[PDB]
C-alpha cells in the first residue's frame, strides 16, 4: 500500500497529549442537560471572590483553632505602636495559605496581577479610631517605626459608618511574571511586606468594651493571570484510602 | 476538533471560547 | 436608600430599618420548570398563596462561647403548614427559597456572624437545627475561611441586624423527593465573639424566618 | 469576552469630598470595586497576557491514576487469575482533590491501561478487559461463561504492545455527576443500617471492570494493571471550598477527629515575620 | 516515505469497533433478495405488542405450570377485599419476566416511557361485577385497604359487552431515565405498585359457575425508549452443547 | 419517521357519554390505542430521547465467540497438528439466543481469530487458516497436498502479530439464512434414519474451516484458536418468541423434559409481594 | 460508510435510517 515511515516518537503514552480514540458504545446519546444555576467557565472567575485571611496564625491547639481568623485591637499610649505584619506573597506558605486564591495559585507556577486586601472592623458603635496600612516594596526591610513605614504606598483608615476599607497592592515588579517565592535563592520574587500602625488611638467611652477585632479579606484584581499548570505541593493521604 | 469516527464523543478536546462572568459570584447584589 | 426594607409575599410581611441590601443567589431568580426540562406526564399542582409565605421556625440564644448552628432544607418545613401536608402527599417537589435572619442588640454590644448557604452539605463524623462540634472544619473537613465563595452575608452589630438571601432551585434533576434529599444547608457561625460589660442585657436571641417561592408538586399518593 | 487581562488607564490625584472609592461595607456580601487607578497614581499599561490556560478543559484534560489491580501467583487477593473492580474515582488524593472543587460535572473520558510485572519487566502475555454495566452477569472465575462478551464491550491486548486506550461517553441517568449527595437512596426508616448508605448516590455507580488472563490453566507471571483517566468536554457548576484534612474512606468526607490540623503554617508572634 | 507516528492505541482488538477489513472473495455478487413479508426495522417496533403477564406466579411443579397465566375471581362478602398485587418494574425479576418487553429490556441498562396493562375477563355471560385497579407511585407502601389505595391514580373497571380495560401507568419519575431496580441500594429506581380491589361484588344467577379468571396483557406506549446495550443476566447452557 | 420518542399534549377532564377510550376488546387481537392524555390529566412534555441505539445494526454489530479449536501436543483430539471445523453459529448460548429471535436474516460478517497457548502465553509460531467451500478437497494431515490453496482463500499469520481478521460476504443460495426449517432435505420415505436429518437445511451449510501449523515435523507448543464473529448490514424478518429452557444439542430445539422450569422467579402468595 | 477496497461488502456498518412501522405487528386488523 502507501509507503510510510516511523518517526522516533512512537508507542509512548504522554499524559498531556490530546488524541483520538475508538469509542466503546456505537450510536449512544447522552441524557439531555437541563439548566442548572451557577456555572463556572474559567478558574479566574472565582479567583476574584474575597475570602478570610489568617493574619493571626499564632495558635495551634485544637480548642483555639478558630482564633486564627482575627487579630485584636485596643487602646494604647498613643505612640504609634505596631499591630501586625506579614508578607504579601500569595504562593508562599504563610497567612495566604488559608484563602481560595492561595490554594488555587498552588496549581500554577507563575502569576501576575494586582491583589487587594479588605479590613472590616467589628467593634462597638461608640468606639472610634484611625489606622495606617503601609505596603513596602521589595528591597526595604521591615519598618522599625511608623515614620519609616509611611514612605511607601499607604492608606489611612477611619472608623465610622462605613466599616470596611480596601488596601490595593499594585503590581510593582521588574519581570513580567513572578514564580512562587521561597526561602533561599527564590527570594528574588518576593513581593514585599504589609504593616498596620496605630494612627491616633482607640477611643471608647465608659460602659463599652475595651477590646475589638478586625477581619481581613483578600482577593485579586481584574488583571490577574496564571500559567504553566503544575501539581500541588500537598498530598492529602497517608497510605491506602 | 479532529474526528475520525462516527461518534462525536471520540474527538479531541479542541479550543474553547474565552468568556468570563465574574459578577455571578463576586457581585450577586440585587 | 438601602437601609429600610419591606418584604411581603402571600399573607405575611417583614419590615426592617437597618438592612444590608439583598443577595440573589448565583444571580438567578426562582422560576418554574420549563416544558423542555420536564419529564413527568402528569400535570403538577401549584398551590401558590397557600404555601408561599413566611414561617418562623425557632429561637436560638447567642452566648459568649457559642460555636454555631446549621439547618437543612427543605427538611425543616415538612411538618409545618400546608407546605408540610403537600410534601407528604406528593412524591415530586421543587421550589425556591427566601431566607431572613434576625438578630438585634444595642449600641454597646459587639460581635459578628457569618450567614451562608452551602448546597449539598454532606456531614462527616429536624426543624430545631443542630450545633456544630468542630466549626473550624465545618464538621466536613473543609476550612471555614473559604466559605465566602458561597452566597453569604454578614451581621455586624454596629452596622445592621439582618441578612437576606434568595436561593433558586439547585439540583441536577427537574423534580426530586422532599423526604429523602436535602438540597442545601444554612450556616450561622459567630466569627467575632459577643462581648459586653456587666449591667447590659445579656440575652441576644437569634430567630430564623423563611418562605418558599414558586412551589410545585406532583405524584399524588397516600400520606407517608 | 475576556481574551486577555485588563489594561490600566492613566490617573492623577483627586481631592474632592463626597466620592469615596476606598471606604466600603463588606457586610453586604459583594467583593470590592476600587481599582488601581482609583487609589494611587498610575500610568498606561497595555496588558496582553493570555487567559487560555485557566479554562476548565485546560485544567482537567490531564491524565491521572485512579485504579490499581493485582493478579499475584501466590497470595489471598486474586489467586485465580481474574479480578473485579467497581468503577470509582475517589481512590486517590491528587485527582480527588482536583475534581471535588465543584459539585456537578459533565464530561467524557479517555481511559488508558498500563500493564507490567511487579518488578517492571514486560513479558509476553494476553489479557481481556471487560466492561460490565450494572445488571450484567459478573464473571466469577477464569473460565466463566460470561466471558463470551456477546454484548458487553471488551478489549484483547498483549503486554508487549503499547498500552490500550478507549473513549468513554457520559452514561449517567441524571444531568450530571455529583460528588456530594445530602440524603439517602431509599424510602426506608433510616434506623441504623441505612446510615451506611448515607450519601450513596445510585447515579454515580456506572458499573464494573473485569480483567483476566486468556487461558485455561494458571499463568506463569504475576501481573499488575494501572488505570489512568483523562477528562474532556468538561462543564462544572457550583464551586465549593477545597479539602483541608486527610482522607480516610472512599466516598466519605470522614476525617480524623483527634488529629486536627490548621490549613497552613504557623509562626511565633503576630508582630514578627 | 511519508513520516508517521503511532498513538498508544495500536494492536488492540476492540469488540464494538467499526472497521474496514480485506475481503476474501473478489468480485462476488450475492443472491438477489425477494420480498418477504414481516420485516423488522427497529427493536422498538415489537416492544409495543401485548403479551401475557404472569401475575399469579405462585405454582412451581411440572403438571401445574400452566396455571401461572391467570388468577381467580369469585363472590365475597362485599367488604372491599384484595385480589392481587405486584411491582411495576419491567427489568426487575418477577411477574414481568414472562413478557417480550421484560426479556428485551434485559438487554438494555436504562429505559424511559409509559407502560400499559390490559385485563380481560373470561367468565360466563350472566356474571357481572366491578373492580378497582390502583397504581401507587414510589414512596407509599402497599395499601392496607381500599380507602387508602384510592388516593393514587386508578381506574374503575365494569364488566359488560366490552370485556377488556387498560390501565395506563404514566411515566412519573424524578430522573430522565431509570436503571434496572433490584433489592438493596438500587431500590432508588422502583416504579411503584399495582393493586386490584373488589368494588361491589361478583354477582351470578342460579345455574352458572361461581369462579372466573382474568388474563392480563402488558406492553409499552409510543414514547418508550432504551439505551446502553449490555448482555443478559441469564445464560442458557450448563457446559458444552 | 421516528427519530425521537413521542411528546405529550395537554389534556383536561372529560365527562361525556358514548366515547369510551378505556374499555377495549382484546379478543380482536390488536394492541391498545388509549394514551396517557386520554385517561389521566397530563401536561405538555417535549420528548427528545433518541431511538438510534435500538436499530438492528446497533444491536447486532458486536463481536461474540462462536468457535474453539484445540491443537494439543499429547491427546486424542488433534494430535497431528491439523484440525477441521464445520462453520456453525449455534455452538454458544449468548450469541445463539440473540440471533434466534428472528426467523430469516441477511448479513455480512467480520471474523477475527485470536490464537495463544493454553496458559495464555504468546510464542513465535506460524499457522495457516484455510476456508474450504462445500465440495472442495478437505485436508487430512499436516502435509496434505490440498494445502497448496490454489483457489481457496487462505491466511498466513504469526502468534506474535495482532489477531488476523477478514470480511465475509453473503453466500447463501437462498434469499436469507434461516435458523428453523420445518421439513426434511430429501424426497425419501422418512422411516427412522431420515429423522436425524429433520431440520437439516442445506442452505446453511457454508463450508469448512481448516487450520495447521506450517511445517514438516511436529511443533513445540500446544495452541488454541478462538473465532469471533461480528454482523453488519443486517436485515431481519418474522420475529418469534425467545428461548426459555437450556440448550442440549447444536441445530436442535431439544430440551430436558424431566427438568422443566418457569420463565421467571416465584413467590409464595399472590396477595403478598 | 467508509471503504478502501473495490468491494462494497468490506465497508463499515454506517448509520441506518430511523423509520418504524409499529402497526405491522400491533394493529394488523383489516
Ligand atoms: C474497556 C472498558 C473500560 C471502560 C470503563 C470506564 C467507563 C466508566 C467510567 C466512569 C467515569 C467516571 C464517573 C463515575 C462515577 C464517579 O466517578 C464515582 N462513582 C464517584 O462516586
Ligand atoms: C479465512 C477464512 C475464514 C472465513 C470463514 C467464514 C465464512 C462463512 C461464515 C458463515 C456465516 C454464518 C452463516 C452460517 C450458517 C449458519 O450460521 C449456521 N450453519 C446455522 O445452521
Amino acid at each position: 500500500g502507501f509507503p510510510t515511515e516511523l518517526k522516533p516518537g512512537t508507542n509512548q503514552f504522554l499524559t498531556t497529549d490530546d488524541g483520538v480514540s475508538a469509542p466503546i458504545l456505537p450510536n449512544f446519546h447522552p441524557t439531555p442537560c437541563i439548566h442548572i444555576p451557577g456555572e463556572v467557565r474559567n478558574l479566574l472567575e472565582l479567583c476574584q471572590v474575597e475570602t478570610i485571611l489568617e493574619v493571626n496564625n499564632v495558635p495551634t491547639n485544637a480548642t483555639s483553632l478558630m482564633e486564627r481568623l482575627r487579630f485584636p485591637v485596643s487602646a494604647q499610649a498613643g505612640k504609634g505602636e505596631l499591630c501586625a505584619v506579614f508578607r504579601a506573597d500569595p504562593g508562599r506558605n504563610g497567612p495566604w495559605q488559608s484563602t481560595l486564591l492561595g490554594q488555587l495559585c498552588g496549581y500554577y507556577t507563575q502569576w501576575s496581577g494586582s491583589l487587594e486586601v479588605t479590613f472590616m472592623f467589628t467593634g462597638s458603635f461608640m468606639a472610634t479610631g484611625k489606622m495606617l496600612i503601609a505596603y513596602t516594596p521589595p528591597g526595604g526591610p521591615l519598618p522599625k517605626d511608623r515614620a519609616t513605614a509611611m514612605l511607601g504606598t499607604h492608606v489611612i483608615w477611619d472608623f465610622g459608618l462605613q466599616s470596611s476599607v480596601t488596601l490595593v497592592i499594585p503590581w510593582i515588579s521588574n519581570t513580567h511574571y513572578r514564580a512562587h517565592a521561597r526561602d533561599g535563592v527564590f527570594d528574588y520574587y518576593t513581593t514585599g511586606l504589609v504593616s498596620i500602625w496605630y494612627q491616633t488611638n482607640y477611643v471608647v467611652p465608659i460602659g463599652a468594651p475595651n477590646t475589638a477585632y478586625i477581619i481581613a479579606l483578600a482577593a485579586a484584581q481584574k488583571n490577574f493571570t496564571m500559567k504553566l499548570c503544575k501539581d500541588a505541593s500537598d498530598i492529602l493521604q497517608t497510605g491506602t484510602i | 476538533t479532529i474526528n475520525y469516527y462516527k461518534d462525536s464523543y471520540a474527538a479531541t478536546a479542541g479550543k474553547q471560547s474565552l468568556k468570563q462572568d465574574p459578577d455571578k459570584f463576586a457581585n450577586p447584589v440585587k | 436608600s438601602d437601609r429600610v426594607a419591606q418584604l411581603t409575599i402571600g399573607n405575611s410581611t417583614i419590615t426592617t430599618q437597618e438592612a444590608a441590601n439583598i443577595i440573589v443567589g448565583y444571580g438567578e431568580w426562582p422560576s418554574y420548570c420549563s416544558d423542555s426540562d420536564a419529564t413527568a406526564v402528569d400535570k403538577p399542582t401549584r398551590p401558590d398563596v397557600s404555601v408561599n409565605r413566611f414561617y418562623t421556625l425557632d429561637t436560638k440564644l447567642w452566648e459568649k462561647s457559642s460555636k454555631g448552628w446549621y439547618w437543612k432544607f427543605p427538611d425543616v418545613l415538612t411538618e409545618t403548614g400546608v407546605f408540610g401536608q403537600n410534601a407528604q402527599f406528593h412524591y415530586l417537589y421543587r421550589s425556591g427559597f427566601c431566607i431572613h435572619v434576625q438578630c438585634n442588640a444595642s449600641k454597646f454590644h459587639q460581635g459578628a456572624l457569618l450567614v451562608a448557604v452551602l448546597p449539598e452539605y454532606v456531614i462527616g463524623t429536624g426543624a430545631d437545627g443542630f450545633e456544630l462540634q468542630h466549626p473550624y472544619v465545618l464538621d466536613a473537613g473543609i476550612p471555614i475561611s473559604q466559605l465566602t465563595v458561597c452566597p453569604h452575608q454578614w451581621i455586624n452589630l454596629r452596622t445592621n441586624n439582618c441578612a437576606t438571601i434568595i436561593v433558586p432551585y439547585i439540583n441536577a434533576l427537574p423534580f426530586d423527593s422532599a423526604l429523602n434529599h436535602c438540597n442545601f444547608g444554612l450556616l450561622v457561625v459567630p466569627i467575632s465573639p459577643l462581648d459586653y460589660d456587666q449591667g447590659a442585657t445579656p440575652v441576644i436571641p437569634i430567630t430564623i424566618t423563611l418562605a418558599p417561592m414558586c412551589s410545585e408538586f406532583a405524584g399524588l399518593r397516600q400520606a407517608v | 469576552p475576556a481574551p486577555t487581562g485588563q489594561d490600566t488607564q492613566v490617573s492623577s490625584h483627586r481631592l474632592d469630598t463626597g466620592k469615596v472609592p476606598a471606604l466600603q461595607a463588606a457586610e453586604i456580601g459583594a467583593s470590592s470595586n476600587a481599582s488601581d487607578e482609583s487609589m494611587i497614581e498610575t500610568r498606561c499599561v497595555l496588558n496582553s497576557h493570555s487567559t487560555a490556560e485557566t479554562t476548565l478543559d485546560s485544567f482537567f484534560s490531564r491524565a491521572g491514576l485512579v485504579g490499581e489491580i493485582d493478579l499475584p501467583l501466590k497470595g489471598t487477593t486474586n489467586p485465580n487469575g481474574y479480578a473485579n473492580w467497581d468503577i470509582d474515582i475517589t481512590g486517590y488524593a491528587q485527582m480527588r482533590r482536583k475534581v471535588e472543587l465543584f459539585t456537578y460535572m459533565r464530561f467524557d473520558a479517555e481511559f488508558t491501561f498500563v500493564a507490567c510485572t511487579p518488578t517492571g519487566e514486560v513479558v509476553p502475555q494476553l489479557l481481556q478487559y471487560m466492561f460490565v454495566p450494572p445488571g450484567a452477569p459478573k464473571p466469577d472465575s477464569r473460565e466463566s461463561l460470561a466471558w463470551q462478551t456477546a454484548t458487553n464491550p471488551s478489549v484483547f491486548v498483549k503486554l508487549s504492545d503499547p498500552p490500550a486506550q478507549v473513549s468513554v461517553p457520559f452514561m449517567s441517568p441524571a444531568s450530571a455527576y455529583q460528588w456530594f449527595y445530602d440524603g439517602y437512596p431509599t424510602f426506608g426508616e433510616h434506623k441504623q443500617e441505612k446510615d451506611l448508605e448515607y450519601g450513596a448516590c445510585p447515579n454515580n455507580m456506572m458499573g464494573t471492570f473485569s480483567v483476566r488472563t486468556v487461558g485455561t490453566s494458571k499463568s506463569k507471571y504475576p501481573l499488575v494493571v494501572r488505570i489512568y483517566m483523562r477528562m474532556k468536554h468538561v462543564r462544572a457548576w457550583i464551586p465549593r471550598p477545597m479539602r483541608n484534612q486527610n482522607y480516610l474512606f472512599k466516598a466519605n468526607p470522614n476525617y480524623a477527629g483527634n488529629s486536627i490540623k490548621p490549613t497552613g503554617t504557623s509562626r511565633t508572634a503576630i508582630t514578627t515575620l
